């Protein structure tokens, strides 16, 4: 949520901080961890701005 | 390190004496996440220990180099 | 001459039962804990042991920042109360201390010197009052209002 949905929140926090938002994450899980689902459930944020 | 707050006592080359066999973008990265770090706890400035959780985290490489070798 | 005794032992218990809280996660327990504190302190008109258990509380390793905030607006409403303006100074500084590089506590820092400024110059002390009000780069708090 911190890396994605908090910086739509209000970049300007971290701006304030003096570093950039997050550019982009990656998920590293051993096979079958079902990090899929994770992706699936953020879906659940906008479910059309994704 | 410039647009950081960095209030009272984080030193500088207190980490970067270390070997810590680093990247151009990795002092960024290093920087970036400790920023992240702080804005996970609304440190309005970096705080000396906020470095730690920085430059071990972004250097977190599996070397496990054998001491035997010397 | 005999309450130092118990305030020193029910802001033990009052400790405890907030490191319990705050190991347990729980914002709204902690915060009520340092408001009792807080207004433990207060009632007993202790403004030096406030000012230490303030810094204290601050100074802990893994403070939440709900409790840190109530504490820090608590302790601001405290000022006008007051009896002695040497205790204002003391207490100004004390609360300006705590709050420094804390994101969610800039405002109350903001007004804090302020006052403090006001206070200084009342005190006829004009270029102490800009050279320390000058310290605060207001422009970058995004959540400060406009017009103030």
């Amino acid at each position: 949520r911190e890396s994605i949905e908090l910086p739509l929140m209000n970049p300007e926090l971290f701006i304030r901080v003096g570093i950039k938002p997050p550019k982009g994450v990656l998920l590293y899980g051993p096979p079958g961890t079902g990090k899929t689902l994770l992706a699936r459930a953020i879906a659940s944020n906008i479910d059309a701005n994704f | 390190t410039a647009k950081m707050n960095l209030s009272d006592e984080v030193d500088l080359e207190d980490y970067v004496s270390r070997p810590d066999k680093i990247s151009a973008a990795e002092i960024t990265a290093i920087c970036q996440e400790a920023g992240m770090h702080a804005v996970r706890k609304n440190r309005y400035v970096i705080l000396p220990k906020d470095f730690e959780k920085g430059y071990r985290s972004n250097v977190k490489k599996p070397d496990t180099d054998f001491d035997f070798y010397k | 001459m005999d309450n130092g005794g118990n305030l020193e032992a029910q802001i033990d218990a009052l400790l405890n039962v907030e490191k319990q809280m705050r190991l347990a996660g729980d914002v709204a327990g902690t915060r009520k804990a340092a408001c009792d504190i807080l207004d433990l302190c207060f009632q007993s008109k202790a403004w030096k042991t406030l000012n230490d258990q303030i810094v204290v509380l601050s100074k802990r390793r893994g403070q939440l920042k709900q409790a840190v905030t109530a504490m820090v607006q608590q302790a601001m409403g405290y000022i006008d109360q007051t009896p002695d303006l040497d205790i204002r100074v003391e207490l100004i500084k004390t609360l300006n201390s705590v709050s420094a590089g804390k994101i969610y506590v800039e405002l109350e820092r903001a007004r804090l010197i302020k006052i403090l400024a006001k206070i200084k110059e009342q005190q006829g002390l004009i270029d102490e009052a800009a050279e320390l009000m000058q310290e605060i780069a207001v422009e970058t708090f995004g959540a400060m209002a406009k017009t103030e």
